[PDB]
């Protein structure tokens, strides 16, 4: 069965084609409204600029999380934002990747000869460790139940310091632990090593969230990035 | 991070 938590998580989980359809409007426009005159670096910073808004609106109208005070919220979201922009990521690769290519949040498919051209070193290597994470989670058949669990773990860190509330943290981390060991053992009970497969998964993703979050601020520092959208102001404080 | 905590408070 599913304990009644994971199903409380499931349903602040956002309609994902409303998501995906909706970002996808936001960046026609903005090239609509652009001349036939004057990145590709570029589409893509704007892609993760509205993908975290909406990753912003989830844990603001999400079970827990809406009972925190907004100085607490923002410790917590400004700690985890690149977390969860890498696990959005890894997650659509492993729900609709294919190989040699990247599905982006606007549903459009991407060849990775494409990619690889643009990207340059850096990014490149943190998009193949983020590939490696993809084909293991695809091999231990991860769900969309130890997806959001993970989302939670990562959003209640408890590496967050100075909350007013760190108590909730806590008891929300523990409670969803304590919820995925028990998804893991009756839905996969033949997987002994799931559970601990997937908890191995979110240093990962903090490393490269962290590297991907230090790379993007000195191609801003750099003069490469459009200026003041939310991604920027995130990698400030 | 004033657009964060906008986004947290806007109706
Ligand atoms: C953190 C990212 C990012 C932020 C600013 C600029 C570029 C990327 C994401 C995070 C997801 C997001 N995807 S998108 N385009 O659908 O919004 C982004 C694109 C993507 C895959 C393709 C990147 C090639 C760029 C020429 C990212 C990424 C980065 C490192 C490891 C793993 C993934």
């Amino acid at each position: 069965s599913i304990p009644h938590l994971i199903l409380e998580l499931l349903k602040c989980e956002p309609d994902e084609p409303q998501v995906q359809a909706k970002i996808m409007a936001y960046l026609q426009q903005e090239q609509a409204n652009r001349s036939k005159h004057e990145s590709t670096f570029g589409l893509m910073c704007k892609m993760a600029d509205q993908t975290l808004f909406s990753i912003v609106e989830w844990a603001r109208s999400s079970i827990f999380f809406r009972e925190l005070k907004v100085d607490d919220q923002m410790k917590l979201l400004q700690n985890c934002w690149s977390e969860l922009l890498i696990l959005d990521h890894i997650y659509r690769q492993v729900v609709h990747g294919k190989e040699g290519s990247i599905f982006l949040v606007t549903g459009q498919q991407v060849d990775y000869s494409i990619i690889a051209s643009q990207a340059g070193a850096t990014l490149n290597n943190l998009m193949s460790h983020a590939q490696e994470l993809v084909a293991k989670l695809r091999s231990l058949q991860f769900d969309q139940r130890e997806f959001v669990c993970l989302k939670f773990l990562v959003l209640f860190s408890l590496d967050v310091k100075n909350l007013e509330n760190f108590q909730l943290v806590e008891g929300v981390q523990e409670q969803v632990n304590a919820a995925l060991l028990d998804y893991t053992m009756c839905n996969y009970p033949q997987q002994t090593e799931k559970f601990g497969q997937l908890l191995l998964r979110l240093p990962e993703i903090r490393a490269i969230s962290m590297q991907a979050e230090e790379y993007l601020y000195y191609k801003h520092l750099n003069g490469d990035v459009p200026y003041n959208n939310l991604l920027i102001e995130m990698l400030h404080a | 991070n004033a657009l964060l905590r906008y986004l947290l408070d806007k109706d």
